[PDB]
């Protein structure tokens, strides 16, 4: 039972596709079947790296507690077109941020149904039971509006505003550049 | 700045008339074969300020110095670009899947 907004499947596009080449992860935000009302993305390439993971869910705490948020879901989209299992990162990462709330579920996105409209669910939610980490039902409904989240990515990614978006690791480079990137918010606003 | 350079052209240009002012001055003492053994003030004068405008415009046109310190230039160097490895470059990403076949 997980949930996801709408416009979390379109900041899965944009993360997905402003580094296409590349791995990206990043986690997802609820308020205390859960829905993750709002997403935010975290680094690219590289994810191994456990420093900066933490000074991210840190950070990630902190913004979500100030704003009444609670860090929910971890998302991760592999760089392989043929990889769509969890490696060892995802799955410690799933496991930690799980470890607060029991409804937190890892959401990976396969890169392999990754595609201009976003014809299928391209996220693929994984829950954690008996110890393990297994995926759910994909003939699941993901998203809340299917349509809406087909409509806005193509939209989205057909106005290149893929390139526009930014996640953690631009903060990291400059913290002139808003990493709760409201940008991407207020284009699924007009959009919507 | 660009005008610079043009600069330097005029003050050969300068320079080069100057040279027939004292060519002729030359013919001068070659026509008039008297003892003065000297220039005109007015041709020498032209000839070292167009040595001097000439040589500041040089100045100009040498260039642009640069720091020694090799950590200058990477500075502004983010990791996002140095992994990117392009003799190993891969190919079985989404770009390809997700963008036109």
């Amino acid at each position: 039972g997980v949930k996801l907004t709408t416009q979390a499947y379109c900041k899965m596009v944009l993360h997905g596709a402003k580094y296409p080449h590349c791995a990206v992860n990043g986690l997802l935000v609820a308020e205390k079947h859960t829905l993750f009302v709002d997403c935010i993305p975290l680094f690219h390439g590289t994810l191994a790296l456990a420093p900066m993971l933490e000074v991210a869910l840190t950070l990630i705490d902190s913004w979500c507690k100030d704003h009444s948020y609670v860090i929910a879901g971890y998302y991760q989209a592999n760089e392989r077109v043929k990889d769509a299992s969890p490696n060892q990162v995802a799955e410690k990462v799933a496991s930690r941020i799980a470890e607060g709330f029991s409804d937190t579920a890892l959401i990976m996105v396969d890169n392999t149904k990754f595609t201009m409209d976003c014809v299928a669910p391209t996220i693929h939610v994984y829950e954690h039971h008996e110890n393990r980490w297994r995926c759910r039902d994909p003939h699941h409904d993901y998203c809340e509006d299917w349509p809406e989240a087909q409509r806005i990515s193509a939209s989205l990614l057909d106005s290149r505003s893929y390139e526009t978006l930014v996640d953690f690791d631009n903060h990291l480079d400059d913290i002139r550049n808003d990493w709760t990137n409201p940008e991407i918010n207020k284009a699924v606003l007009h959009l919507c | 700045p660009s005008l610079w350079k043009g600069l330097v052209g005029i003050g050969l240009f300068a320079l080069a008339h100057a040279a027939f002012s004292a060519a002729q001055h030359r013919s001068y003492m070659r026509l008039t074969e008297k003892e003065d053994e000297s220039l005109p003030i007015d041709i020498v004068l032209q000839t070292l300020l167009a040595f001097a405008v000439t040589c500041y415009g040089i100045v100009h046109i040498a260039g642009e110095f640069k720091d020694m310190d090799a950590t200058s230039e990477l500075k502004n160097k983010t990791f996002d670009t140095l992994r990117n490895h392009p003799s190993f470059y891969v190919f079985n990403h989404r770009g390809r899947v997700l963008f036109r076949p």
